[PDB]
């Protein structure tokens, strides 16, 4: 199976609140991590561009992120962070108050399990404005 | 020279037998660390057999697991409040000795047979009674050591919390509805949140009390009786031969000392599989656990030693130490090493800035002020 950009798009637009779906999209994020650079950008477009699934790529990233360190993918974390905190930026205002809840906590979730570096810690949460 | 103190590990008091517990008020601990007299994160057991066919996982969801801070946790805030409640409409100082959680005695009571982690507790004998918590430098170390202990202890821990939560109800089952009873599943589980109760004990002639965690109701809340209907839920690796059946013997003492020194009456385990899936469950009585063990036809008695009586007669001889040893206004460093495997070490401190440290950390100043006051007031009668 190869990698290409309109695969990642439509896996994308694929997304649902469903744990399954999410964790297949992140298997096939795994699988094809030496194109990660086209990978995050494709990410990063469409969430810049969702309007409501928004959730579910940060619960996507969140995963990722996480087995990549099962799995010791260290380009991964800077890779999305690279892009996280001003991701973040066009997130929030089209945003929900029991989304800013839940966002909120799972936040404290990255920043309670040494997920991330200091300098981005502080960021995350001048990214989210509280 | 310090003042150091030796238990010898064999030592035993052959008239030592524990009160009755008995309940005397409980606590809710929200998200953010403040405790409230009230029962909000009070839950309701709830899971029949279907549940058990349906092969529920018990991985999932870890993820987005949240987890506390050790030394938050260990906080005696929440008992010295609930403690400061019943002096405040009592109008008097108790007549309790001791005050700890329950987990410090539970790893104390268990050391003749159950001893292979180190710890350090903390003694503080302020106003004539003994608080004791963990050491929170050693809290600190241990945090680090729990940090670096890869991921599938974790991992078992999730599975335990998942559980729980998969067998409870945040109301009683007839105001419940069915969204939110088919949509636990769905739920964010953390360690922060939990219902706990306060219990007056002790054994010999001493007066004990203490705070524990307490999982559930059995079905609904019996004012008159709480302790009757408490129930607490475990879980643990399926057994399928003789040394998973000794390491679950050895699971069960540690649990009904964990359970006894409360006295809830009933026991639920949830026996996983290496794949995180939920096979059977079934209870326990408290009482029964001790003639359940030595009553085992697969292995009917190599010693006649009861390791349960054993440890009951420790316990009040450690308790007596404690009374005994320590002074008023005497801080006291209490710790275990493993290399040991011999007798107690027990230790003072005299270092003035370590003895305030220690006391300032584990006393808050609104308790010890309040104290004054009914100090004070014990006078303005």
């Amino acid at each position: 199976m190869s990698y290409s950009k309109d695969i990642v798009l439509e896996k994308l637009a694929s997304l649902e609140e469903t744990q399954i779906s999410i964790q297949s999209i992140g298997q096939w994020c795994l699988f094809h991590h030496r194109h990660a650079p086209e990978t995050v950008a494709i990410w990063s477009e469409f969430v810049g561009s969702t309007q409501t699934k928004k959730l579910a790529g940060l619960y996507l990233a969140n995963e990722i992120i996480q087995q990549s360190r099962a799995k010791r993918k260290t380009t991964f974390l800077d890779e999305f962070a690279k892009v996280l905190p001003s991701t973040l930026e066009q997130i929030y205002p089209s945003m929900i108050s029991t989304h800013q809840a839940k966002l909120k906590r799972i936040i404290d979730v990255w920043s309670q399990r040494k997920i991330f570096d200091s300098n981005l810690i502080h960021r995350l949460y001048q990214s989210i404005q509280d | 020279m310090s003042k150091e103190k030796i238990l010898p590990l064999a030592a035993r008091s052959k008239k030592a037998m524990l009160r009755q517990p008995k309940q005397v008020a409980y606590f809710s601990r929200d998200l953010n660390y403040k405790t409230h007299p009230d029962r909000s994160n009070l839950s309701y057991y709830y899971l029949p057999d279907g549940d058990i066919d349906n092969s529920i996982d018990l991985s999932v969801g870890s993820k987005h697991f949240l987890l506390g801070d050790s030394v938050e946790l260990s906080k005696l805030d929440p008992i010295l409040l609930a403690l400061k409640e019943i002096e405040k409409e009592s109008g008097a100082k108790t007549k309790d000795r001791i005050i700890t959680w329950r987990g410090i005695m539970r790893k104390l009571l268990t050391l003749p047979y159950d001893s292979e982690e180190d710890f350090v507790l903390d003694v503080v004998s302020f106003d004539g009674q003994l608080f004791i918590q963990f050491n929170v430098p050693y809290l600190k170390s241990k945090d680090v050591q729990k940090q670096g202990d890869t991921e599938f202890h974790k991992k078992l821990q999730f599975s335990g919390y998942k559980f729980e939560k998969m067998a409870t109800l945040p109301k009683p089952w007839p105001e419940c509805t069915r969204k939110e009873i088919d949509s636990r599943a769905k739920s964010k589980c953390n360690n922060i949140e939990q219902y706990g109760a306060i219990v007056r004990t002790g054994i010999s002639r001493i007066k004990i009390l203490i705070g524990g965690a307490v999982a559930c109701t059995a079905d609904y809340y019996d004012e008159n009786d709480p302790l009757s209907r408490y129930i607490e839920l475990k879980t643990t690796r399926t057994i399928n031969q003789y040394k998973d059946m000794i390491a679950f013997e050895k699971k069960l003492f540690r649990t009904w000392a964990q359970c006894f020194l409360l006295g809830i009456p009933k026991i639920i385990y949830g026996f996983r599989d290496d794949n995180c899936i939920l096979r059977t469950v079934e209870e326990f009585s408290t009482n029964d656990i001790p003639l359940m063990v030595k009553n085992n036809p697969l292995n009917e008695q190599p010693k006649k030693e009861n390791c349960y009586m054993s440890s009951i007669n420790f316990y009040g001889a450690v308790v007596e130490w404690l009374n005994e040893s320590v002074k008023d206004d005497q801080v006291w460093k209490l710790s275990y090493a493993k290399r040991n495997r011999q007798y107690l070490v027990l230790k003072e401190v005299t270092d003035e800035n370590e003895k305030q440290q220690i006391v300032d950390s584990a006393i808050p100043a609104w308790f010890k002020e309040w104290r004054s006051e009914l100090r004070n007031s014990e006078g303005n009668i």
